[PDB]
């Protein structure tokens, strides 16, 4: 299910805890690898480990030149309906995206090439938004970990 | 039918008003060229991320009430990186590197094409300075006529990249895409029940 | 290759002939700094005296590679070593001879040669500063009869890939 | 990019103001054609020694304050070696060998091209008399309108020889490259020490 | 080390004494040979005799149509920074020039062809400017002679 | 004059001042490059800049497993006749050495390969000893700089 953006080692970040009242997380590229371990590509891998008794849906989607507005770990979104930038969540699928639905599949990876007006030079972001909230019964695990694995390609 | 009407070139045609300048009885104005000057042509330009085009201007000049008088004017274009005129009789009005036109009010309006003036390969709205215009009346005496004019701008040879979700919230400032946090209005309209068609 | 003015001090305004050469001497210790200057033709400084920095004032944007050629005007019986370091744009000025050797540099001994050419890789203008520092590698040794001080004249020229556009009247 | 912008033809383009003529209520002016009339276009022409080109003039004429009146004018060009008009109704105004144009003030301005009028192969600034212009109003009665105009000059087909160091000192006279001996200003800017970057 | 200007018998003048406070000398061509011994060329030779204990540098450079401004032996320059003409000394290398550095070489010769707007007709000058001053110790020779040798070519 | 030991980038250290009463300097390899900028080779270059009025002689020589005894800049030898190790200076030429005599040549370089009982693992030293002292007259330069240039080869 390899998706490539617009038809053209392995660093592992921290694990985010998908709670029942989570709103979303976003990471700025390539700032997330500037303290661990210009023209390059990227190969990100978003996967989560949940059982067959949990339900929910995530929406992982890259966003080039994602700027914010005033009201490695990544920040927590405050208003996930407008993404803190005025653009709606429902029209985010015009970007290269992937759906992480807990019923069928537990992996999502996006191939992102270089994209800038100047060939040599924060380029894009990565939003993970819980569209459908997590639901379970009493006694099950209250948190579901979400691991992000980034792999750079052809760095210059 | 064909799919010619929904092309990227015809979507940015039919040049509209981008500025209005009133010069009553200082004598000179300085209007910076900006696309995001109205509610229009800002939601349409924020659909994409990278744009590459040239400009095409027209200066329709008249009196505040209809009529025209035989007055000679000058529309000087300041390049990006050049000092602006700070007075009516400044030294910037005689600079040879700043191109200018000399038309009258009983003349059909000027047609000035401004090319792609960016050091990068395309414009960028989310992180240019295309230029500024300066309009004054010639002569060393104060002209006894109130002058007003409007500028229309066309966009030719449109090329777009990286489509973006459309803005549904009203704008507050013209530098950053800010919104109000006290309320979030819905994009769609609501109904009483989900079963009522 | 036209002459720069690296020695633009406040006391050289009365006698402007001393602005074309900066001196070396025997009493200077080793591992110390002699001179440092920016590598921008547009802005004011040492590049106002060259024909490259006077024709780029008629334009706005320029991009390309340059070269800086030094020339020794000392005695024939004198020898020594100098270090011509170049920092990349966006970095910092080096504090001693050790961290300046790790970057881009050339060892110039005037006991064998008389002119060294340092080529700047790329400059641009839309900070971008290309600071060239002159370090004392070894001390200035002379025999008896030879003069104690000498002078270095710095030249500057552009390469074949230095273009400019956006003409502007000063 | 290419190296077209730094050519010798585009370096002398974008025609600027070379003269300003005010004729209030004598009736005739005599303006000698000279390139070194302003601070501009003198430092740029002293970069070389031998220049060969032709001229291109434009006479933008108006009132001192904006407006235009239906008045007929005459711009007579005097060749090098011809007597200048010394009066308003002199015999030089009817000389057939001196070419002239007849335009009005409600007319788009005249476009006169003056060719290479030197007996040598190129002009020489360091050791020409390209010509003089004469502007008057037609008729045998005094026109009751103050007339002012400015002349713009383009330089086409530029060929240069023998590059020269650029002048960094201010000019005093317009015949010889003189400077003031009481002080010699530095070309570069000074700093406190040679080690301070 | 033959330099030709723009890529296209033997008269000997007097010897100038390079002092410690010398400013420069200039000769007007072809006026320098109008009393000793039109279209022609020129082949000038500037050489000096110094020991291996003297240091200094000279800048010999021709200058076509070199006119002066108001404040065979050749005159002495008063202000060598502006060359008594308003043009700077540091930009004089745009002309056909040569460096006489006392460390390595003691000769300099420039091939100058005919250059005028009219083919048949003072054309050019010749500036010798001590950029780096002469320095020596006590007991050495205080003056260094500078000899100019001019050779005309293909006179018409 | 390339000498190879037993027939089988460019880092530049500090410059040592050869005084009139200097005794000698020694550097420990490969400790001298552990803060600037295992199995490897070495290519060291020792050169000094002196005039034709100075006299003296240096003895550069590598010494594998040079241990000391109790009585980047390098330390100064206290007793250069016994090298602070009991071995004499006069028998140091059994090692790969080179003579830096100020009359003729001003350069010395030694090719040193890997030498240890175990192939993968301070290996050797580098003694510069002024056998003949520096002598000059009054007014000349009192110090002569000695520059050491080390070049590693085929590092594993």
């Amino acid at each position: 299910n390899i998706v490539i953006a617009y038809g053209e080692r392995f660093f592992t970040l921290d694990t985010k805890s998908w709670a029942k009242d989570s709103k979303g997380w976003y990471w700025k590229f390539p700032d997330v690898l500037t303290e661990v371990g210009y023209r390059s590509g990227f190969c990100v891998h978003v996967q989560c480990n949940a059982s067959k008794f949990h339900q929910g849906a995530l929406l992982v989607a890259v966003l080039p030149e994602y700027v914010l507005g005033t009201i490695q770990v990544g920040a927590v979104l405050t208003h996930p309906y407008v993404l803190d930038a005025g653009i709606p969540l429902s029209q985010l699928t015009v970007c290269p995206h992937q759906w992480i639905n807990l019923r069928t599949n537990n992996c999502a990876t996006i191939i992102v090439p270089y994209m800038n007006t100047v060939p040599f030079d924060c380029n894009f972001g990565l939003l993970v938004i819980p569209v459908v909230p997590l639901d379970f019964n009493a006694g099950a695990t209250s948190e579901i970990p979400i691991t992000v694995t980034i792999a750079p390609m052809c760095a210059e | 039918h064909s799919t010619q009407e929904t092309a990227i070139g015809n979507f940015f045609s039919r040049a509209g008003l981008v500025s209005i300048i009133t010069m009553p009885t200082d004598g000179y104005a300085n209007w910076d060229i900006d696309l995001m000057g109205y509610a229009q042509l800002r939601r349409k330009c924020e659909l994409f991320t990278y744009m590459r085009f040239d400009a095409e201007f027209t200066f329709v000049v008249a009196k505040p009430n209809g009529e025209l008088v035989p007055q000679l004017l000058q529309y000087m274009y300041v390049p990006p990186g050049a000092p602006k005129p700070t007075s009516r009789d400044s030294f910037a009005w005689q600079t040879a590197t700043n191109p200018s036109v000399f038309v009258k009010m009983t003349d059909p309006p000027a047609q000035v094409s401004v090319p792609f003036m960016s050091p990068a390969s395309a414009y960028q709205w989310f992180y240019n300075m295309m230029g500024t215009f300066s309009i004054r009346t010639v002569g060393t005496k104060k002209s006894p006529h109130s002058i007003t004019l409007r500028v229309y701008m066309r966009i030719k040879h449109v090329r777009a990249w990286i489509p973006r979700p459309l803005r549904n919230q009203p704008y507050l400032f013209k530098t950053n895409p800010n919104y109000k946090g006290n309320d979030i209005k819905c994009t769609s309209t609501s109904r009483d029940k989900i079963t009522t068609l | 290759e036209t002459i720069l003015e690296v020695n633009n001090l406040k006391t050289n305004e009365t006698t402007p002939m001393q602005r074309l050469c900066f001196p070396v001497s025997v009493q200077s210790k080793t591992g110390e700094l002699c001179a440092a200057f920016r590598a921008d033709p547009g802005r004011d400084g040492p590049w106002q005296s060259t024909i490259l920095g006077q024709l780029c004032r008629y334009y706005t944007q320029w991009s390309g590679s340059l070269e800086v050629t030094f020339m020794f005007a000392g005695s024939f019986m004198a020898t020594g070593k100098m270090l011509i370091a170049y920092t990349p744009p966006g970095g910092s000025v080096p504090a001693d001879r050790i961290t300046a050797m790790l970057g881009t540099h050339v060892i110039w001994d005037f006991g064998l040669q008389s002119s060294v050419t340092l080529v700047v890789p790329w400059i641009s203008n839309t900070y971008t500063t290309g600071i060239i520092t002159i370090w004392y590698q070894t001390n200035y040794v002379v025999p008896i009869g030879a003069p104690t001080t000498a002078y270095i004249v710095a030249l500057a020229a552009a390469q074949d890939n230095f273009t400019m556009k956006l003409c502007k009247d000063t």
